[PDB]
């Protein structure tokens, strides 16, 4: 069930997606996702359904009732779906597939046909909606960032560095910056559109922040737009500031022992409405809850039987 | 008669099968 202002779920390789709440770390509902693994899951902004996307299908799971089955399934693509998302009023789906495409879907059982396709020469790894719900970022395995506006049908392509695949990109809800990470850990931050009027979409490279010697897998802002957390394959999650882009906080799950040899990577993270407590998904068969100030963990959920690669954490707007 | 049991099998599983939209 999901009749609560805050919700939390994780997904991975154990063929289940777990829902729980951060009161005592006990699971509420284990929804059965079989025949594939979940790349990414997202909850609907009306807080009625959740969506798990992995390997050629997007499965909806109901939140108000107790149903372990995929009520609505979307198929048609031929490979994986890296990331999905919805309009903030629940009108259209932006889904980035593994093969070559970033497409739109219509959520109503009617012939509206607001669905378009965007085709590039590379397998795409990340999609990100603009906070004004007008533009969209595509990030692929050739290091290219396709700024595609849904009003027109022409798209900008930007290459900071070729020969390296970029993995994630995100824009803070205050619309201040745009950061992105690649497969060597470099995190470039361009200044986004300042042209609120007619969507001119000018970008100037502000900084590149060199960290994360291993692969950097996900970078996300905060809703307060004062912090930015990024997770990397050296079993670390580091939160930086937006003032001078220095290191605010460092978190690690490393045991300090040479007998483990990277027992689990840092796959995903998310902020809260206060930007005070974060929830992190590591591949050590459990998820953690940390604070952005004291450094030490505050909570743990270890009900999974395999690694987990994606997690969803939304709460109420007040915070 | 094998066809009657196969018909029973198909109707019983088809009753549970069709419950979702693709």
């Amino acid at each position: 069930v999901g009749s609560d202002p805050v919700i939390l779920a994780t997904a991975g390789y154990d063929h289940t997606v777990r829902f729980w709440q951060a009161h005592s770390g006990i699971c509420t509902r284990t929804v059965q996702h079989q025949d594939s693994q979940v790349n990414a899951l997202e909850v609907t902004p009306d807080r009625s359904m959740i969506a798990a996307a992995g390997y050629q299908h997007i499965r909806m799971y109901d939140l108000n009732s107790n149903n372990p089955n995929p009520i609505i399934s979307y198929d048609g693509v031929n490979k994986n779906i890296a990331s999905v998302g919805f309009h903030e009023d629940g009108r259209w789906m932006y889904t980035g597939g593994e093969d070559c495409t970033a497409r739109i879907w219509d959520l109503r059982s009617r012939n509206l046909q607001c669905q378009r396709i965007f085709q590039v020469n590379a397998p795409i790894n990340c999609v990100c909606l603009h906070p004004n719900q007008a533009e969209l970022i595509v990030g692929d395995q050739s290091g290219a960032i396709h700024i595609w506006d849904l009003k027109t049908d022409h798209n900008e392509q930007l290459i900071p560095e070729p020969e390296v695949s970029i993995t994630s990109a995100h824009i803070d809800p205050d619309a201040s910056y745009m950061a992105a990470v690649n497969s060597t850990g470099n995190c470039y931050v361009w200044n986004l559109t300042g042209g609120i009027g007619d969507e001119v979409t000018q970008l100037i490279p502000k900084t590149k922040i060199p960290a994360h010697t291993r692969y950097a897998l996900q970078c996300r802002f905060s809703p307060d737009s004062t912090l930015l957390a990024t997770c990397s394959a050296d079993q670390t999650c580091k939160i930086w500031r937006t003032s001078n882009f220095s290191l605010m906080t460092e978190l690690s799950i490393k045991s300090g022992n040479p007998g483990e040899s990277s027992r689990g990577w840092m796959w995903g993270c998310a902020f809260s409405g206060d930007s005070q407590y974060i929830v992190t998904a590591s591949s050590d068969n459990l998820a953690r809850l940390w604070c952005v100030e004291t450094g030490e963990i505050k909570r743990e959920y270890g009900g999974h039987q395999k690694a987990v690669v994606c997690l969803a954490f939304n709460d109420s707007v007040l915070g | 008669s094998n066809t009657a049991q196969r018909l029973e099998r198909l109707r019983k599983e088809r009753q549970n099968q069709i419950k979702c939209k693709n």
